[PDB]
């Protein structure tokens, strides 16, 4: 008993330390990703169409974020519970109950619940690169452009503190809330504004698909570290 | 009266009648041969009317008669036809006099196109007979008939637009 | 009696105007079809209706020129 | 000018009426009958499918 | 500055007195003091005096930045 | 009775022969394509009706 | 006399003006249709509205030219 | 003698000027309609107003042409 | 004696120039209005100012034609 | 007498109009072919029909000029 | 006399040129105002200087035409 | 006597049309070539079909003018 | 003696050629002023040199017309 | 002695046409080289060959004018 | 006799064509310098060669007109 | 001297005087009716001056020319007004010859606009009396009044910009 | 006759234009006067409210 | 005639100015001064109230 | 025949002879002086031919011949017509459209001749004015005439190469 | 056409033929300089590889 | 016109001298630029060959 609990405490503390190191590693990428987002936001605000206005809705896809492995406190569960609640509330029809999953646990939960998975992706590294997500983002944005759905949404956890992993939601839907920049500079167009916007909009969509997932990875690492530290302290006091 | 013009009008009327009889000789669910061409032209005129039913028959007969008139020339009436079309369009439902002026102008333009084609063909034929450009004469007849056809469809489209506006 | 000269002047003016009109119309529809290949049938039907519309009046001018030459 | 305008208009009206009542009514009726037959065949196929579904249920 | 930026991070941020680039509309020769404009790149190898593989080109009379993904020297 | 009419008739005959020999196929294939589209629609409707009848008969036999 | 020449000159000038005006008025329409194909009916409404306004001057001009030729 | 020739050409360039004038007036109208359909009524008011001044000068000529014809 | 055709060409040229100027004016101002729905009163006021500016030489030409006809 | 001058004027005006029309047409087809080279054949064809359409009135003008010179 | 016709021709040519130039100027000022809504003062001063330099020639032309007519 | 003047005006109008044609052609092709530095040979070929199509009519006009000047 | 006619038509042609040139010159300068205000002095100098260069042949034509009128 | 007038008219027409063509070509290639400086050799070569092609016809016009004046 | 007026019309058309030429030329180069301020000397040199190239022919026309006037 | 011109000038001056007296009959912090119109003309002229000391001169000139153009509805003066305006602009502060000619050209343009309007109206009235185009006459008078209003505004703006340049 | 005809035409024109011009000019003048009065009484009410607030603050401090 | 017309125009302009335009300008300046005085009084009262409260 | 024209043609032939002999007087590895200019012009014609080997030879001979023809004019239509006909025949033999192309080739030759005659007429008018009675204007006229002749020679060479490539 | 043919034959023959023969003596020498330099560099690289072995 | 021809020849010679006085430097500069380009192209290859030979000799000495 004593040996077993000591071994469990040791291994849990060690892998919690690994989780903290992974959090520290991911924080660098999270802090370094900003300049691209700042530049694209400024350019889009300066410049500004099918995907710029709403339309009569008929279906809605629900993007979600989860983890390949479990062993988390609320990361993979709070988002799932909130998504299921809002789906059962709003999307009464199964046609409007369209969903998209990115995590293995979410995939298993939706397969058990018998949900119509349209597109999925799993087996991703701790610190992902663009090319591993570019194909999925392009597929989703092309589906939206062709018009299978009429509204997009993402659910995940945003990293605000190591002990606080707040859950929120965004809108990858037709772009309405654009923050006008203070210094509105008027540019010229070589291939004309219609084509400029038609090319830029998917770029903005597949850039907005980022940032959120980096924050989600940071939040999941923080939750793992905190839960494992709590478990290690519990094992130590039980021993 | 104009005996030659009356005889020509009767000739076109008889040609249109026999063409209609041949097209509607038999009726079934399978249009082939001449029936295929009749179905094709009916579909084309129906699509034109939809783009710009009750007047579909009138459009079909006017197109057929003007095509027969253009074809006959290969070997007053236009003004009367334009006046009748304008009266029918008005009765179906300075602006009015302006619209009548445009209708008369369109009729006179079609008449002038046919007259110019006929004059050029006659001059070429007389020149060849007196002192024989068979290939250029054939080309001349070819694009004169082509231009007459496009003028016919243009007049039909203009009449349909005027009727829709009225 | 200068009637032939008058008729030829009218015919030439009508020809110049018609040439400018068809050049403009057909150049614009060429630019359109180059821009978007999908709308080709609509572009051509608009082409023919427009060219007939512009060429209408010079035909009447030529007819009047022939009448004047006869007179 | 001339005095054949009235005769031409009368001939055009007579030709319109005669051609209509001789061929246009038959041809238009045949086209409408073909369209109605196609619609009736589609409706019969739909009814047969519905009856098959009801029998299966 | 003719600094380029990718979602992973920056690649080169050197200064220059001459810029050349092939764009979808055509070739462009950028000089300091140019009017601001926007042009999209189409799998082109931008040359200063590197590859882009899809991106956007913004110009400011002060400096020019070519934001794009999958860019290597 | 001048020869202008005869010359015009000969020119028209030559033009008709050339036009036939150079454009018989473009009109013929368009007419055949329209007829084939109509026949394909009719055959699709007939096949759908026959398939529905066969499915109804099979369902009745299975129920029995 | 000179009336025939005057009438022909008026007819030719009016024809040239009408042709140029109609061509310019219709040129942009093909590009507009290619850009948005959905506005086809309203584009034909503005087709057949205003073309008559442009052509009104040539019609009055040729009528006055015929009057002058009659003298 | 030459007055009839003077009067006939007086409405000549006036028709040509008016036709060449309002031709560009309506070409830009459709361009705004194609770019934005919600502003259809406001554009129509301007073009209807604009053509009045475009044809204003020829109206002075035709009346003056009648006076020249009488003398 | 022969100043009638001089007056005629004067008024015709003036009207033609005024028509071209007005056509360009209205085309560009309505294009700008379509580009930006706001500042409509500013655009209209500046366009009337431009119309008044352009319609300066042709009026003087008409007056000169009148006095030449008097002579 | 005046027939030679009439024929020359008609031929020159027809040549002017044809030159303008063909110039615009093949310039815009070059613009389109530089835009997208893929549709090169269909642009060449459409420019063939365009050239055939524009070069129609000048031929009739030349024929009428020959007839007038003969007269 | 003939000098009256000469002076009228000169006046008409000058009026046409001035109208074309100043219409182009004011249309471009409208375009510039639409592009930048806060440059009205400098745009207006440039407008007035441009029309002044453009119309400089027509005044001298009119003066010379009056001198020739007096001669 | 008048035949030489008729021939001169014919060749002058033909030169006008031809020059305007190929000048516009080569200018638009320069613009396209500067847009796309590659694909030069296809445009450089289309040069000469375009120029020949533009210049076909004025050669016939010059020949007719020489024939008329002979008479 | 048509010397007055010659001088006046020369002066009118010179003024007509000049005015459009100056207007088309200054239009693009004001467009550039609207586009980028920071280069007003250099565009002003280029404008003035352009107008000075353009208004050279009309001056020589005016002096030649005066000489011809004297002769 | 009308041959001198005919030759002068032909020379003037040819000069105007050549000027228009050369202006269009060199104005377009100015922007062509302004858009991308690296293409200057190719652009200037096609520049020169194009202006030579444009000026080809005016030389023939001048030669014909000299022949007519001699005759 | 008519040689003086022949020279006058020749120089008038030459000046008009040259004016349109260099006006277009200066407008395009001013747009170019507005586009890219760093190419000022090279744009100036290109415009300087272009103006001489376009204006070469009108000088020959003026020389021929002077010869005709002497004749 | 010109007795008719002197009488017209006196009538216009009297009309301007009574209009000014009626506008300035009373003063208060709330302008209504005619007072509101005077306030809005003052605001408009002040805005025009700011966009382009002499505000009262511009207002008086605008009122004078508006009254003069309105009186015509039922050349020496224009030249004198242009000369006085040019002299005032010069005293407030080849190429000089052209600048001086420009003011006379503007004055002559205004004079010619009013002269053409009056001549057209008189010819139309005489023709109608001899052999009644009431609607076209009313349209012509309204068009002339509008043209005169734009001409007055343009003259005021031109005087303002000339004074600013000087 | 010509003078009386012109006078009658002018009177008819004024009568016709009265109905078509009374509404726009009156509406514009009323809007301008309303804007001026809005500025004036907004300033007056702001001053009165500021004075009342000053008095209330003095009373509260006291 | 030109000299007499110019003198009459100058005299009429001066008389109209010194009779009504000076009084009209005085009234306009009085209205503007009243508005400015009201604005300044409001600003001063607000500043004094803020100072007293603080 | 034209004795003066034949003598002038022989003079240009001899001038080209001595120019080529002087250009290829010495052979080495580094082209300098006249050799440098010969290498530069050879590279220029090679680049022009590549843009639009076997035919570079007679291309260079034609370019030099027309350069000399422009050269001696500073201090003939039959020759130009014969040269154009020979060039057209050579292009046809190397490999109404044909008649039209021949007309355009003749028009190009006539355009070169017309430019030459325009320069000659300007020079003759200047000489006549001097006889009746402008060193700087004469210098400007000679300079721009020689310049235009050089550009016309280059344009003719380019057009001939294009026609040969098309054929 | 005989004299023109003689002159053109000389221009396409003889003189220009020999001139093209001499211009090769410079062009081929300039090319062979770089060719021999490349060959010597390759031989030196082979010698360096042999030293490494 | 023997005297006119001689005067024209003298004027042309003076014109050629005046034009050369301003054009001798640019043409010579262009020729010198071409010569410098050719010389640099040859010298780069020569230096590359010499450096390769020296590197081979150094490598052989190190191997020995």
């Amino acid at each position: 008993r004593i040996n077993a609990t000591k071994k469990t405490s040791q291994i849990t503390k060690a892998m919690e330390m690994v989780s903290t190191s992974k959090l520290n590693r991911a924080e660098q990428n999270a802090k370094s990703f900003v300049p691209y987002m700042e530049k694209i936001q400024e350019v889009v605000a300066n410049v500004a169409h099918p995907m710029l206005v709403s339309r009569p809705v008929k279906k809605t896809g629900y993007l979600v974020i989860t983890s390949d492995r479990g062993l988390a406190g609320a990361y993979n569960s709070n988002v799932l519970r909130l998504v299921y609640q809002t789906i059962q509330k709003r999307h009464a029809s199964p046609d409007e109950y369209a969903i998209i999953v990115i995590g293995r646990v979410g995939l298993s939960f939706f397969r058990k619940r018998n949900m119509p998975v349209i597109l999925d992706i799993t087996r991703l590294p701790d610190q992902p690169s663009f090319a591993d997500i570019k194909e999925i983002a392009r597929k989703t944005v092309g589906l939206f452009a062709d018009g299978t759905f009429d509204e997009l949404y993402m659910y995940y956890n945003h990293y605000v503190s190591a002990i606080q992993q707040e859950v929120t939601e965004r809108k990858l839907l037709p772009l309405t809330d654009l923050a006008e920049n203070k210094q509105r500079t008027v540019y010229e167009f070589e291939p004309s504004q219609e084509e400029i916007l038609d090319v830029l909009l998917p770029q903005y969509a597949e850039s907005l698909i980022y940032g959120a997932l980096l924050d989600a990875k940071a939040s999941e690492h923080a939750a793992r570290m905190t839960a494992m530290k709590n478990a290690t302290d519990n094992a130590n006091e039980l021993i | 009266f104009n005996l030659s013009d009356m005889l020509m009008i009767t000739i076109t009327c008889l040609i249109v009648f026999i063409i209609a009889v041949a097209a509607t000789r038999s009726l079934q669910l399978r249009p082939t041969g001449m029936q295929n061409f009749m179905e094709w032209v009916f579909d084309f005129v129906r699509g034109i009317i939809n783009s710009t039913g009750r007047f579909l028959t009138l459009g079909v007969t006017l197109i057929m008669y003007v095509f027969v008139a253009n074809m006959l020339g290969l070997p007053t009436v236009t003004l009367t036809l334009a006046v009748m079309v304008v009266a029918l369009t008005h009765y179906y439902g300075l602006k009015i006099i302006e619209e009548f002026a445009n209708t008369l102008t369109l009729g006179l333009r079609l008449f002038g196109n046919i007259y110019a084609g006929e004059i050029l063909l006659g001059l070429l034929a007389s020149l060849g007979t007196h002192y024989g450009a068979a290939i250029p004469m054939m080309v001349w007849q070819a694009f004169s008939i082509f231009v007459g056809t496009i003028q016919a469809f243009i007049f039909t489209m203009l009449t349909m637009v005027y009727m829709a506006h009225k | 009696s200068l009637g032939v000269l008058a008729a030829a002047i009218a015919v030439g003016l009508g020809a110049l105007g018609a040439g400018i009109g068809n050049g403009l119309i057909v150049s614009r529809t060429i630019e359109g079809i180059a821009r978007q290949p999908e709308l080709r049938p609509v572009l051509q039907t608009t082409m023919f209706i427009g060219v007939a519309l512009v060429e209408a009046l010079p035909i009447i001018g030529v007819v009047f020129s022939f009448i004047y030459l006869g007179r | 000018s001339g005095g054949t305008i009235i005769y031409q208009l009368l001939m055009f009206i007579i030709l319109l009426a005669l051609l209509r009542k001789f061929a246009w009514q038959p041809l238009m009726n045949i086209m409408k009958q073909r369209e109605e037959h196609i619609a009736n065949e589609i409706d019969q196929a739909e009814k047969r499918r519905q009856e098959a579904e009801k029998l299966l249920e | 500055h003719v600094s380029v930026v990718t979602p992973d991070g920056p690649v080169y941020e050197d200064d220059v007195e001459m810029v050349s680039v092939k764009a979808k509309s055509g070739e462009l020769g950028i000089l300091p003091g140019h009017i601001p404009l926007v042009a999209p790149l189409e799998i082109s190898a931008a040359r200063l005096k590197i590859a882009v593989s899809g991106g956007f080109l913004e110009v400011r009379p002060d400096k020019v930045t070519i934001l794009a993904q999958a860019a290597e020297r």
